[PDB]
């Protein structure tokens, strides 16, 4: 059961769907170049708010076995000529949705081209009002850009994010309340060991690998540092035992320590039996 | 334990302390605003109480900004802190949540196709809404906009307390009181995280595997005195083969731990 589903593979199951009105406009064929090199599926047929594209990402043909491929629609731009943008401009004074299943989007090609020659209704503030109030009542973004290329920059990044979407999800859920990635090797003799120990300080937040390696070239096991704990008498030396370890100055030839926060932070890792206790803040 | 009366109470901007400049340029569209730490983010809003001990019971609207600089946008993404910074945003209990990016000088530090890949991941993926604004002064009047909304979107709308346990205009807001020490311990290095976080650092543990461990072994002291009781080796090489390892519920695997963790020799 090997069952792999990389962004590459699932790129081939994702599927753009476009208006064929979108082609009424001579430019729209840097889309065509553009989105037939990326190996997703381009379907040129008539759309569901006509001139607006949309995506589609099914499950692949075997198909296992885990249980959500975030297959569906998903997204889905609505392009708008400028003048049927400003009409709804002049609406949201005192609504060009339907509802339909994916996640809405609106783009305009050459706006600011487009407000000069007939302005320079209503002009610039009352649109940057009008994205704040796209913004708050319906979570609704407008494209705002100056060429088919910048809209089909836009729309390749939108269909390479919906490539990495099923990857990502089954390493957000399914992995357990600490990750935020592989293991050491270790042979029958340990010896790999050193390795691993020196990059478990380095889970500690804030801390250069310089710094966890003047940890373990000091204590190279873990009974090697409880050790050196318990043989101190009172809890400042406990807390500053690494404290004045050397580290590379690095760029500067202002000589650095490990210093008493980690000092402190590894001293009360492991005397420590409260699994609760905050290390550190931030 | 809180309620906010729609006839009066106060619906006002909370910025961060880092944006030493912003500030100048904010007062002049009458934004009415206070500086604050924020633990995570950099802009909220919140409901103030409007006449209480001077002492406000604050409801935090379901709103967050996170601003990067495009130039500190690049730093935080190529050494790894921007995954972990979103994911503490995501985790915050505001859940419309908002990236904004300032231009603020040349485009090209990263390539053009990496940067707008990664936004349009942060706008598909993550699920924020990105507003691009080109300086200082174009997202401090974004933030204007943004806040003179607010306070229409919310007018006569009765606003109550929930607690930290979890379209509309969204009334039963968290306190902010449970905000910022609630993001406080989103970002709070705990020692069950580090001890789990250690124990995959060997080749062969994985995260139903370590937290099995931490489970049976919720601090480093107690798998170190686990083996310090157990009296002849063969124990402590054995000791850990019998862990609930699972969604399903490894012999020679207690074998290697025992190895890290009873020798009192150098590791190599």
């Amino acid at each position: 059961a090997l069952r792999l589903l990389r962004p590459e593979q699932v790129l081939k199951r994702l599927a753009v769907c476009v208006d064929t009105a979108i082609l009424e406009d001579a430019g729209a064929d840097v889309l065509m170049e553009a989105l037939e090199a990326l190996g997703c599926e381009c379907r040129i047929e008539p759309q569901r708010p006509a001139r607006s594209l949309r995506w589609t990402r099914a499950s692949p043909d075997p198909c296992p076995p885990p249980e959500v491929w975030a297959a569906g629609e998903q997204e889905l731009l609505l392009l708008l000529e400028p003048e049927e943008f400003l009409q709804g401009v002049a609406t949201l004074t005192q609504w060009i949705s339907p509802e339909t299943t994916a996640r809405p989007h609106l783009a305009v090609i050459g706006l600011d081209a487009y407000l000069w020659s007939r302005q320079h209704a209503v002009s610039w503030p009352e649109v940057e009002e009008a994205l704040v109030l796209l913004q708050l009542w319906a979570n609704l973004d407008v494209l705002l850009v100056a060429s088919w290329q910048e809209l089909s920059r836009h729309v390749c990044a939108v269909t390479k994010a919906l490539a990495q979407y099923p990857l990502k999800q089954y390493r957000e859920s399914q992995a357990f309340s600490f990750c935020t990635a592989a293991g050491e090797p270790v042979a029958r003799d340990g010896a790999g060991l050193q390795a691993a120990w020196r990059r478990q300080i380095r889970q500690f937040s804030r801390v250069s690998p310089a710094v966890a390696d003047a940890v373990v070239t000091a204590f190279p096991s873990p009974r090697l540092l409880q050790q050196a704990l318990e043989a101190c008498s009172t809890e400042r030396e406990r807390m500053g035992l690494l404290a004045d370890l050397p580290v590379p100055p690095s760029e500067g030839g202002r000589p650095r320590r490990v210093g008493p926060d980690l000092s402190r932070r590894i001293c009360l890792f492991l005397t420590t039996a409260n699994p609760d206790l905050l290390l550190d803040l931030g | 334990p809180l309620e906010l009366r729609p006839g009066e109470y106060r619906v006002l901007l909370c910025v961060d302390i880092g944006e030493t400049e912003l500030l100048r340029e904010l007062q002049r569209l009458h934004v009415t605003h206070t500086v604050r730490k924020l633990h995570v983010g950099d802009f909220v809003w919140v409901a103030q109480e409007t006449n209480p001990p001077a002492n406000p019971g604050e409801l935090v609207l379901d709103h967050i900004v996170e601003r990067k600089r495009l130039d500190d946008l690049c730093s935080s993404i190529i050494d790894g802190r921007f995954r972990e910074q979103k994911f503490r945003l995501k985790r915050c209990g505001l859940e419309r949540r908002v990236y904004l990016v300032e231009e603020h000088g040349s485009v090209h530090s990263l390539p053009e196709s990496t940067l707008l890949q990664a936004v349009t991941n942060t706008q598909v993926i993550d699920g924020f809404f990105v507003k691009r604004t080109a300086d200082i002064k174009e997202s401090a009047a974004y933030l204007a906009l943004l806040t003179r909304g607010l306070q229409r979107l919310y007018q006569g709308h009765t606003l109550r307390s929930r607690p930290w346990g979890t379209p509309n205009p969204l009334c039963s807001l968290l306190t902010f009181s449970d905000f910022n020490a609630g993001a406080i311990k989103n970002k709070a290095q705990s020692v069950r995280e580090v001890f789990a976080r250690q124990l995959m650092q060997v080749r062969g543990v994985s995260g139903e595997k370590a937290a099995a461990l931490v489970d049976r072994y919720s601090t480093p002291a107690s798998l170190l005195a686990a083996y310090d009781a157990c009296a002849t080796p063969k124990e402590q090489e054995t000791l850990l083969s019998t862990i609930k390892c699972g969604r399903l519920q490894g012999p020679a695997l207690s074998r290697t731990l025992s190895q890290l963790y009873c020798s009192y020799g150098p590791l190599t």
